[PDB]
């Protein structure tokens, strides 16, 4: 059985494009289709993480859990010979990513779409108008930590853009710029100015979290009224319940969209395509992972 | 991997091999004055203030 | 483009392993049934015709498709003090994630060795637990802060199962275990023998027997670190369900202990709300599984459940509440 | 090279460097300058001779 996917290039690359791709000969990236010859317009995370549209993590996450993944094998002048991963056998990937998180053997490698700036994980090709975005491969505890912290960074930037007397920049930066795992302390590249009215990455996810935990105290009391005293014992102020003034149609709509946003956010908090490493050798930066 | 196994068993009664230190090459330590501090060997102990 | 070149190449590409053979009589043992039943082994003596006949130089899979993948190993360098070399060849290990950044020597834990972490931070299991590992402080220091990790209930995301051991080469100071982290647990030895996962009996419950319709083909082995009020316990669970069903079954199983933990201590702090975690270790055949036997050390012998023909597949930690 | 009057004679009887410390500058790790100035100028640490 073969695994080669030979994407060819229309106009052949310049020398610096080869030089910037050649340093990333070990990274993985999604593919469009699992066919034995492609072209560069379908490649990894370009058509959703582009400049003209608003970028969103939800659609990128659905695309990443949608299609196949592929480490690349060699970069010639006019081709990118690359092998797709299948869950049958295991592969040799490398931690050649620009926010360098030191891996560990028997680590669960999450593949999330890049939130550390578009310019860090990109190869802006000038030969063909294409911006190959490699996804950021990081181990799952760091992944869930950076997801919680940039959700909190986005809601804390929006709450200081809506009002100055709530949150402080000496408060939300020493607490949220620090990702600590296994003694390794990491610093984060965060947007100090995200810009209002959405228009940026991880905005709607914070909005999804806000509307979900907004409608959730309306749902908890409906469930404990439908289902009890141990479940009324733990909250105290939410036990002031007013379920009899709201219409059943509007309450039904709110309950349904609460369940839907809760589900989508919960499935997103599982990090999608999750590789599982065996023996990470940082002498040669090479981990051995398979599709799990 | 290339796996190999060998079985050796002493056929004499007493010690049938010997190993003597012949010539010093270098005193690779310096016989200095450096005590190990007990604040690193017993680190959790402190005083009342 | 020439047809005669492609035809001979695809004639190497095409013909599959024989998926059926219509036997005329089951005592002839002809060449065809030999070609069906012969399986290529992963070991050979070092010669020319020996590797040319056992076929070690074939790429991808050994031949002179069938779902037989070679397992991926995990080789771990530990002290000789945390791992009793007379422990069984098939026991599931638990590597602790050490806070030291460039460690190089880690901390693994047999569930026999994992008992005294629970019981010296404060039946048949306690006797062999103190017998196989005589000093509880030589493991209570490998985890640096067991009391704080059990205090903030972050002890399951620090422990990753690496599956069962396969070979434990005895060295004097720094010991090299090799476990199978994912795949079919077969022995790496020249007389190739079957290796069974030897889990202690008291640390095991059969959950199919705890309920006491459809008979599936393969059942999964689950472990369950849970934060009791008496310290943690590493209970094993055997079941033939998925993860997403067996977590509900575990919620049913520990629903008394949830009310008991709320009755013994009010979770005034945030971290005292979480309760336990489950993670699968892999699959095995549900019919001939989990026969019992005993394990002989010098001063005692506790009962031990043996699960044979294991397929190791470690899964991640899932909170139960 | 002006030194104080209470330098011990045993330093001046052995093959030393004329300054206060020796320079163990070959002994530190290669291609590094901060640890070299640690092994040259840093007087929070003592020279490993004395």
């Amino acid at each position: 059985m073969d695994l080669k996917v030979v994407v060819s290039l229309s106009s052949r690359l310049y020398t610096d494009e080869i030089a910037k791709m050649q340093q990333r000969i070990g990274c993985i990236l999604p593919l469009a289709s699992t066919h034995g010859t492609q072209n560069v317009q379908g490649l990894g995370l370009g058509q959703v993480y582009s400049l003209e549209t608003v970028p969103d993590y939800v659609s990128m996450y659905n695309y990443l859990s949608d299609c196949t993944l592929a480490v690349l094998d060699e970069v010639s002048v006019d081709s990118l010979i690359l092998t797709k991963i299948v869950p049958g056998q295991t592969y040799a990937i490398k931690n050649k990513y620009q926010p360098f998180f030191q891996w560990h053997g028997t680590g669960s490698l999450s593949v999330m779409p890049p939130v550390f700036g578009r310019e860090h994980a990109t190869v802006k090709l000038e030969s063909n108008d294409v911006d190959i975005v490699f996804p950021m491969v990081l181990p799952t505890p760091i992944a869930e930590e950076v997801l919680q912290k940039i959700l909190l960074f986005n809601v804390y930037s929006r709450v200081v853009m809506q009002a100055p007397g709530n949150a402080d920049m000496l408060d939300v930066h020493m607490h949220l710029g620090s990702v600590s795992y296994l003694g390794h302390h990491y610093e984060l590249a965060l947007p100090e100015v995200p810009g209002p009215l959405g228009l940026a990455l991880l905005d709607n996810l914070s909005l999804y979290f806000c509307i979900m935990v907004t409608l959730l105290p309306r749902a908890s009391m409906r469930l404990v009224r439908g289902l009890n005293l141990f479940q009324e014992m733990v909250p105290d102020e939410i036990a002031r319940i007013d379920l009899d003034d709201l219409s059943v149609a509007d309450d039904l709509s709110r309950m349904r969209v609460m369940m839907t946003y809760l589900q989508s956010l919960a499935s997103l908090f599982n990090l999608g395509p999750r590789l599982a490493t065996a023996a990470y050798s940082q002498e040669t930066l090479t981990a051995t992972c398979w599709l799990r | 991997e290339v796996h190999h196994e060998m079985a050796s068993i002493d056929t004499g009664l007493s010690y049938s091999s010997t190993m003597t230190p012949a010539r010093v090459a270098a005193i690779t330590t310096d016989m200095g004055i450096h005590t190990q501090d007990f604040f690193s060997v017993f680190p959790a102990e402190a005083f009342g203030n | 483009v020439d047809r005669r070149r492609l035809q001979r190449r695809i004639a190497g590409l095409l013909p599959p392993p024989a998926r059926r053979l219509n036997i005329s009589r089951g005592s002839e043992f002809t060449r065809d049934v030999r070609g069906l039943v012969e399986e290529h082994a992963q070991a050979s003596s070092l010669s020319a015709a020996a590797v040319w006949r056992a076929g070690l130089l074939a790429p991808g899979e050994v031949a002179v498709w069938s779902g037989w993948r070679p397992p991926v190993f995990g080789d771990f360098l530990i002290h000789a003090s945390s791992f009793n070399n007379a422990e069984a060849t098939g026991t599931p290990l638990f590597q602790f994630k050490q806070s030291d950044p460039f460690s190089g020597v880690d901390a693994v834990f047999t569930p026999l060795s994992l008992f005294i972490l629970m019981n010296h931070g404060r039946g048949g299991l306690t006797r062999m637990a103190n017998l196989l590992y005589d000093s509880p402080a030589t493991l209570a220091d490998l985890v640096p802060d067991f009391g704080r990790l059990v205090a903030d209930r972050r002890f399951h995301n620090f422990i990753t199962p690496v599956g069962p051991l396969v070979e434990n080469i005895k060295s004097t100071y720094l010991n090299k275990i090799t476990t199978v982290v994912h795949g079919p647990v077969v022995s790496k030895a020249i007389p190739r023998s079957t290796v069974k996962v030897t889990v202690p009996q008291e640390a095991f419950v059969d959950l199919d027997a705890w309920l006491s319709q459809p008979c599936p083909a393969d059942a999964r082995l689950y472990v369950a670190l849970t934060y009791e009020e008496a310290g943690p316990r590493f209970t094993f669970f055997q079941s033939s369900r998925g993860h997403c069903q067996i977590m509900n079954i575990l919620r049913i199983y520990y629903s008394p202990s949830i009310m008991h933990r709320y009755a013994v201590v009010q979770p005034l702090h945030i971290e005292e709300l979480t309760f336990g975690a489950v993670a699968c270790l892999g699959t095995f055949s549900a019919t001939d599984g989990w026969r019992r036997s005993a394990f002989n050390y010098r001063g005692s012998s506790l009962p031990v459940v043996e699960i044979d023909s294991f397929y190791s597949n470690v899964s991640d930690w899932e909170v139960i509440l | 090279i002006v030194t104080p009057v209470t330098a011990d004679v045993a330093y001046f009887q052995k093959s030393n460097s004329p300054r206060g410390r020796a320079a163990c500058v070959v002994s530190c790790e290669n291609y590094n300058q901060e640890v070299a100035e640690g092994l040259i100028y840093d007087h929070s640490r003592p020279d490993a001779a004395y």
